[PDB]
RNA sequence: CGAGUGGCUUGCUACCUCGAUGUCGGUUCCCUCCAUCCUGCCCGUGCAGAAGCGGGCAAGGGUGAGGUUGUUCGCCUAUUAAAGGAGGUCGUGAGCUGGGUUUAGACCGUCGUGAGACAGGUCGGCUGCUAUCUACUGGGUGUGUAGGUGUCUGACAAGAACGACCGUAUAGUACGAGAGGAACUACGGUUGGUGGCCACUGGUGUACCGGUUGUUCGAGAGAGCACGUGCCGGGUAGCCACGCCACACGGGGUAAGAGCUGAACGCAUCUAAGCUCGAAACCCACUUGGAAAAGAGACACCGCCGAGGUCCCGCGUACAAGACGCGGUCGAUAGACUCGGGGUGUGCGCGUCGAGGUAACGAGACGUUAAGCCCACGAGCACUAACAGACCAA
RNA sequence: GGUCUUAAGGUAGCGUAGUACCUUGCCGCAUCAGUAGCGGCUUGCAUGAAUGGAUUAACCAGAGCUUCACUGUCCCAACGUUGGGCCCGGUGAACUGUACAUUCCAGUGCGGAGUCUGGAGACACCCAGGGGGAAGCAAAGACCCUAUGGA
RNA sequence: GCGAAAGCCAAGGCCUGUCGGGAGCAACCAACGUUAGGGAAUUCGGCAAGUUAGUCCCGUACCUUCGGAAGAAGGGAUGCC
RNA sequence: CGUGGAAGUCUGUUAGAGUUGGUGUCCUACAAUACCCUCUCGUGAUCUAUGUGUAGGGGUGAAAGGCCCAUCGAGUCCGGCA
C-alpha cells in the first residue's frame, strides 16, 4: 500500500487508518503525516513529501 | 461472544457521552454498563467497539429521552488492531440502539461501521450504509 | 464494606533478588519419547522485527490468510558439547558420577575453564556402564558451551558454559548417542534439536532495573487524590496491622527489580535459518548486524540485546505442532523512525 | 418448650492504663476464620425439560462500578458467575484524610430570673519527632565448612500462576401436548490475576530541527534572556501501557457422595477387616529460591612455586556504596573520522519576481537546495586511549 | 368545652426552617440511581412580628445545589526538568538511654510479654529503605471523679 | 505598554540570599512540564490543577431600590509589508 | 447630543494595607507564628512615621473576654513567703 498523504510505501504491518465522518478512508504511514494533516497542511506544499518531489 | 477478529483498546467508560448512529430520535447516549463485564477495584468499567452496552438517552426527542435502552458500540476514537497489524480509528464514538433480539430499533444507520461489528451483530450490519 | 481485590504481584517468583548465574539454569526437562537427542540449545538475543505469516491453525476461521506476527531475532551459532556427565540414583537424590571429555577444544575455552590436559575417557565411560549394569544410573546430560566469537555483535569471547539433558530411547542407546556426539568435537546446530513450528521454552535473566519502588516492583497504587499532595506519592499505606508486631515478607516493599531468571513457556519458533534475511536497516539498535545462524521466536523473550537465552522443547505445550510455517514477508525496516 | 456454640451488637462489672496505649468514618497494604454469595464435586425435590427450591463436602480463586448521606449501617441504579459475612488494639493517624463526635467565635429552637444549659440543629475552627532496638524488603563484608576454576545436586522454602465467563458445533436436538429447551465433547474469544517484552500503536523525549513574539548585542548574519524549554510545530534512542508475547493436560491419595465383595446377625447390609470410584480442595506435576542442609554436599579438571584471584586500564547485557558482567594489541572495549541508519523540513549568500514608491525602499515568492543543521544506534576503521605495572595465593 | 391556669390565648405572614423529634415526612422537578438541592403540602416535638415578622435589587476569600466549558481529581499510570537523596573532602549538633537484648509462634501473668513457661528459629558485622512492634519519642490527661483546692 | 505592570537592557552594585567534589545522577521526597481514549467516574466538597483572558466592532436575559443587573450571555476582528 | 467629572464606585502584586484556600513547605525551623502560590482592600470609617495621652479590678476595646512589650477571665517586678 501507499500513504494517502506523503505517497511513500507503507511498510506492511505498520500504520494507522483514519475513518472520516462521511465514510472516507485515509491510510497513514506514520504519526508525522497524521499530525501534519491535522494542522491543515496539504502534502503538495511540503517539500519532503513524495507527492511534491 | 463470537471473536471480533481484532484487538480492541476500550475507548469508553461508564458515564461517557457518545453519539446515536441511527434515526430513533435519540441524539446523545450515555453509557451505564457493559454486557458480560466484571472489573476490579477502583477501575471504571470500560466499553469499546463491538461491546453491547446499556445506555440512557441524554439528548433527543421528548419521547426517547430518559429511557434506559441497550446499544452496540459501532465506532470509537481510540485505535483497534486488525490481524494485519494495521490500526483503525474513527472520527467520533458511536453506538446504535438495539432491542432484546439484537436488532436495531430504528430503520436507517447514520455514518460508517467497522467490519468487526458485522460478525457479532448481523442485522445491524445488513442495515449499515458503509462498512469499513 | 471495603471491596475485595487480589494482592499486588505474585509471590511465586520470590525472592526478588539478583540472579546467581547470568546464564539461565533449567530446573525441568522433557519426557523420554522418540529418538535420542539433546534437550536444548542456546543463542544470543538480537532484537525485534515483524514477520507476515499464513495462518497454520486448523480451528482458526482465518486459516490460510495473511497475518502479522511480532518476532524476536536470536543469533544461534553452533554449540560445542565438550563432555558427557553421568548421574547415579542415591538415597539423597541424584549425584554426579563421572565425566567423559575430549581432545578437541575451542581456541578460547580457556577464558572460562581450566581445560583438561590429562583425562581418561575410557575409565570414565567404564564407570558409567558398570553403574548401568547395577541399575544405579540416573540421567544423561552433556556439558555445553557457546561460541560468542562466532557472533560479531556480542563483545564477549568468554564462552557461557551450561549443562543440558539427553533424553529419548533406552538409557543404553542414549548413552551411545551422547558419547557419539562428544567423541567427534561436540558440534551441533539448532537444526539438530529443533524444527521451525515447534513450541519451545525460552529461559533468560531479565533486564536489570536496579532498585525500584513498590509501584514499579509490585504494581501497587500511587497515592490518589488529596493524599497524593501530602508528602506521600509512591509509598504504600502501611507495612501491616498492629498485631502481628512484625512486617511480613508478603507486604510489597522496595528493592531489586530485574536481573531475575524467568522461564517463559510455549514460545513458537517461527523460522530457523542462516544469513542476513532478518536484519534491520542501520543495524539492530544497541546490538549490531545479523549475518549467520539465527532463530525467529514468536513474541517476547526475557533479557536485553546481547544476552544469552536458553532453549528447551516445551515441557507442557497447549497446542499440537504445525510445522514449517509459510513466511510471506520479514521486515527489514529500520528500528529508528 | 427444651439443650447449647460463638464473642460481630448491646448491656453489665470496674480487673488494666489517667507522670496520656491519639477518635468515628474513609483510604491504603498485608494475613486469617467459615456459620459458603459465586465457582468444583454431591444428595433430595412438590426432580419431564429449562429455570429453581433445600441440604452435604469444600476457604483454591473471586465477591466489582456507581447516586443521596460524615456516616458504619442502610436506601437506590445498571452491570455480574456472585457482586457472602466476620477477625487481626471495633487491623492500619512515628501512612494518609479530617467530612462527624468533642475546645475556644456565632446563630436558631427549647429551658432558665440569670451566668448559662441541651446525649437538639447549624456555619467556622491545628494533625509534632533527624529511628537506638526489634521486624521485614533488597544490597554487601567476613568467619565456618578445609588451593582453585567450571558444572551440578536438593534438604527444605514460595506460588493462584492461574480463576471465571460468553459464544459456536453438539441442537432447535434429548425432554415436553405445547410453550419452551439442556448435556458429554470439540472448538473460538473475553474478563481478572500473573510474569516478561517494545517489531507494531500510543506517551514522554527542558537530545535535536523548524516557526515565531518581546528585548539586547547598530542592521544583516549569528546569538543571550523571558524558571529553570518564552511560546508554538515535529520528534530519534531509551524508559514505558493505552501496546505485544506467554501463563495445561494429566497423574496419586481423599471429603460429601455412588458403589463392590462382606461378617457380626444362615438373611439383609457400601464398612466392622478388604476393595472400586469421587471435589476449583490436598500431593505430584510446573515456576522461583536454595551449600550456612553443623550429616556444613557431589563431579570434572587445573594447581600446591605456582592454578587461580585482587588492584590497575577501556567499558557496560550491571549498578545508590559495595556487588555483577565484558574487553585489555594474539585487541574492535571506548573516542575521533567515514559510511549506513535516523530526526527536522529546504541554510547563509546570490539571481529573478514582488503590491507599490520618483527614488530610497520593500513584507514576501521561486531557484540554487531530498537543502542546511542534528543524532544517546550500527558498520568500516588500530588513528587515539586499553599503557606501565603492583599485590595475594595452598 | 360549644370556661380553667396565670393577664392574654398566636393576628399579617413564614413554615419539615441554620427553628421539625418522629424523618431519608408526602407529592413533584432533576439523575440510570439524588438521607442532597429546589417547589408545593405542612396539624409548627418546640415558627411569628424592633426577643422585630415577611421580603428584597445591589455587594460577598460567607453556607448548600444544578448546568455549559475545562482538566492527570479518577480510570492508571508513564516519561521528563530542577533541588535533594547515594559516594567523596571539610565542618559538626540534638532527641533519647534501669539493665540485659538475634527473634518468632503459643501460653502464662495486675486481664495488652524481646526478658516468665513451652516449643520453633537463629553464624557475626555493615549499607540502603519504607516505618509493623518497643501498648516508640514528646507534655506529672485539657475528658471523668475526688480535695471541707483556685479563679 | 494604559501603566510607577510583565518581560528585556542601561547607569550603579554584585557573583556574600557564602561550603565544596563525584555518579545519565537508582528507590524515595520537594517544586514543576507533557501525557493517548474517557472527562469529576475522584472527594465530605472539583480540594488541587486547568479553562478564560488584552483591545475593537456587533450584541445582551430574569430581576431592579431605575442607580444597577452588564465585561450578563453570545458572535466577529487582531500580524507583517 | 455634548460638556462636567461625582463616588465610604469598579479593575488593578502602582506604593501601601490585609490574610481566604493550599489544611502545600517548614514543624530539634531561616523564623518561640517563617516561605511559596492562591486571595481581599487599594480617595477613605484609608494607610503610615514621629511626638503625645490613658495603667492594673485599672486603661483600651466597630465586643473576639480582644489588647496593655513572646505575659491577660485581671500585666510585670519584688515583698508578704520557708
Ligand atoms: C489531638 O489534637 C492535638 C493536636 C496537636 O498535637 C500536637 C502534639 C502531638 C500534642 O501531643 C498530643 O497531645 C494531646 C493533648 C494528647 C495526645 N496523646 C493522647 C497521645 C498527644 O500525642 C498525640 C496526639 O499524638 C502536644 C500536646 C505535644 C506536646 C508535648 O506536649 C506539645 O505541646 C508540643 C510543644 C507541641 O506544641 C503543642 C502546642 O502541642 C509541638 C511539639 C508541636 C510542634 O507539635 C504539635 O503541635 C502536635 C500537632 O496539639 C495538641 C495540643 C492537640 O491535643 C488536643 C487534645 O487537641
Ligand atoms: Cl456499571
Ligand atoms: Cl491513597
Ligand atoms: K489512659
Ligand atoms: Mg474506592
Ligand atoms: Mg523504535
Ligand atoms: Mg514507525
Ligand atoms: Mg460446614
Ligand atoms: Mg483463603
Ligand atoms: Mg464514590
Ligand atoms: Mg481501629
Ligand atoms: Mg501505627
Ligand atoms: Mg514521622
Ligand atoms: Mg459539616
Ligand atoms: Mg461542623
Ligand atoms: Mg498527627
Ligand atoms: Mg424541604
Ligand atoms: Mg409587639
Ligand atoms: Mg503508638
Ligand atoms: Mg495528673
Ligand atoms: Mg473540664
Ligand atoms: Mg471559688
Ligand atoms: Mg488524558
Ligand atoms: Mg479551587
Ligand atoms: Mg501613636
Ligand atoms: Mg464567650
Ligand atoms: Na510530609
Ligand atoms: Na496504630
Ligand atoms: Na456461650
Ligand atoms: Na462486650
Ligand atoms: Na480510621
Ligand atoms: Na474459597
Ligand atoms: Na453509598
Ligand atoms: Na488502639
Ligand atoms: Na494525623
Ligand atoms: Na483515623
Ligand atoms: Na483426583
Ligand atoms: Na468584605
Ligand atoms: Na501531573
Ligand atoms: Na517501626
Ligand atoms: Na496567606
Ligand atoms: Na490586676
Ligand atoms: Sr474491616
Ligand atoms: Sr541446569
Ligand atoms: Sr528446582
Ligand atoms: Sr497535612
Ligand atoms: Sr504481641
Ligand atoms: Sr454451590
Ligand atoms: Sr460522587
Ligand atoms: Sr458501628
Ligand atoms: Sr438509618
Ligand atoms: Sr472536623
Ligand atoms: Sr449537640
Ligand atoms: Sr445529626
Ligand atoms: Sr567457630
Ligand atoms: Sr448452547
Ligand atoms: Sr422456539
Ligand atoms: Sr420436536
Ligand atoms: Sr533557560
Ligand atoms: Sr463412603
Ligand atoms: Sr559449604
Ligand atoms: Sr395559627
Ligand atoms: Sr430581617
Ligand atoms: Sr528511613
Ligand atoms: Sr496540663
Ligand atoms: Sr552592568
Ligand atoms: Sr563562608
Ligand atoms: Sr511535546
Ligand atoms: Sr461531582
Ligand atoms: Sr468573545
Ligand atoms: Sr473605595
Ligand atoms: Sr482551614
Ligand atoms: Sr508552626
Ligand atoms: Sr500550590
Ligand atoms: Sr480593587
Ligand atoms: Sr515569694
Amino acid at each position: 500500500r501507499e500513504c494517502d498523504y506523503c505517497g511513500t510505501d507503507i511498510e506492511p504491518g505498520t500504520g494507522t487508518m483514519f475513518v472520516h465522518k462521511d465514510g472516507a478512508t485515509t491510510h497513514f504511514c506514520s504519526s508525522k503525516c497524521e499530525n501534519n494533516a491535522d494542522l491543515g497542511r496539504e502534502a503538495r506544499n511540503l517539500e519532503w513529501t513524495d507527492t511534491a518531489r | 461472544m463470537e471473536a471480533l477478529g481484532a484487538d480492541v483498546t476500550q475507548g469508553l467508560e461508564k458515564g461517557s457521552l457518545i453519539t446515536c448512529a441511527d434515526n430513533t430520535g435519540a441524539r446523545e447516549l450515555k453509557v451505564i454498563s457493559v454486557h458480560g463485564y466484571s472489573g476490579t477495584k477502583n477501575r471504571h468499567p470500560k466499553a469499546g467497539l463491538g461491546d453491547k452496552i446499556t445506555v440512557s438517552v441524554t439528548k433527543g426527542t421528548p419521547e426517547m429521552r430518559r429511557q434506559v435502552l441497550e446499544a452496540v458500540v459501532v465506532r470509537q476514537r481510540k485505535p483497534i488492531r486488525r490481524p494485519d497489524g494495521t490500526r483503525v480509528k474513527f472520527e467520533d464514538n458511536a453506538a446504535v440502539i438495539v432491542d432484546e433480539n439484537e436488532d436495531p430499533r430504528g430503520t436507517e444507520l447514520k455514518g460508517p461501521i467497522a467490519r468487526e461489528v458485522a460478525q457479532r451483530f448481523g442485522s445491524v450490519a445488513s442495515a449499515a450504509t458503509m462498512i469499513v | 464494606p471495603q471491596p475485595s481485590r487480589p494482592r499486588k504481584g505474585s509471590l511465586g517468583f520470590g525472592p526478588r533478588k539478583r540472579s546467581t548465574s547470568e546464564t539461565p539454569r533449567f530446573n525441568s526437562w522433557p519426557s523420554d519419547d522418540g529418538q535420542p537427542g539433546v534437550q536444548g540449545f542456546a543463542g544470543y538475543k538480537a532484537g525485534m522485527t515483524h514477520v507476515v505469516l499464513v495462518n497454520d491453525e486448523p480451528n482458526s476461521p482465518r486459516e490460510g490468510m495473511e497475518e502479522t506476527v511480532p518476532v524476536t531475532v536470536i543469533e544461534t551459532p553452533p554449540m560445542r558439547a565438550v563432555a558427557l556427565r553421568a548421574y547415579e540414583d542415591t538415597p539423597y537424590g541424584q549425584r554426579p558420577l563421572t565425566e567423559v571429555w575430549t581432545d578437541e577444544f575451542h581456541s578460547e575455552l580457556d577464558r572460562t575453564l581450566d581445560v583438561p590436559e590429562d583425562h581418561d575417557p575410557d575409565a570414565a565411560e567404564e564407570q558409567i556402564r558398570d553403574a548401568h549394569e547395577a541399575g544405579d544410573l540416573g540421567d544423561l546430560r552433556l556439558i555445553t558451551h557457546t561460541v560468542p566469537d562466532a557472533v560479531p555483535s556480542v563483545p564477549k569471547k568468554k564462552p557461557d558454559v551450561m549443562e543440558t539433558r539427553v533424553g529419548g530411547g533406552s538409557v543404553s542407546d542414549r548413552l551411545d548417542h551422547a558419547l557419539d556426539i562428544v567423541e567427534d568435537g561436540g558440534e551441533h546446530a539448532m537444526n539438530d534439536i529443533f524444527r521451525a513450528g515447534e513450541y519451545a521454552d525460552v529461559a533468560g535473566v531479565t533486564k536489570g532495573k536496579g532498585t525500584q519502588g513498590p509501584v514499579k516492583r509490585w504494581g501497587v497504587q500511587k497515592r490518589k487524590g488529596k493524599h497524593a499532595r501530602q508528602g506521600w506519592r509512591r509509598r504504600i499505606g502501611n507495612l501491616g496491622p498492629w498485631n502481628p508486631s512484625r512486617v511480613r515478607s508478603t507486604v510489597p516493599q522496595q528493592g531489586q527489580t530485574g536481573y531475575h531468571q524467568r522461564t517463559e513457556l510455549n514460545k513458537r519458533l517461527i523460522d530457523i535459518g542462516e544469513g542476513d534475511e532478518p536484519t534491520v536497516d542501520g543495524g539492530f539498535v544497541n546490538y549490531g548486524e545479523v549475518d549467520g545462524p539465527y532463530t525467529l521466536v514468536k513474541g517476547s523473550v526475557p533479557g536485553p540485546d546481547k544476552r544469552l537465552v536458553r532453549f528447551r522443547p516445551a515441557v507442557r505445550p497447549n497446542d499440537q505442532p504445525r510445522l514449517d510455517p509459510e513466511v510471506r514477508y520479514v521486515s527489514n525496516e529500520s528500528n529508528q523512525g
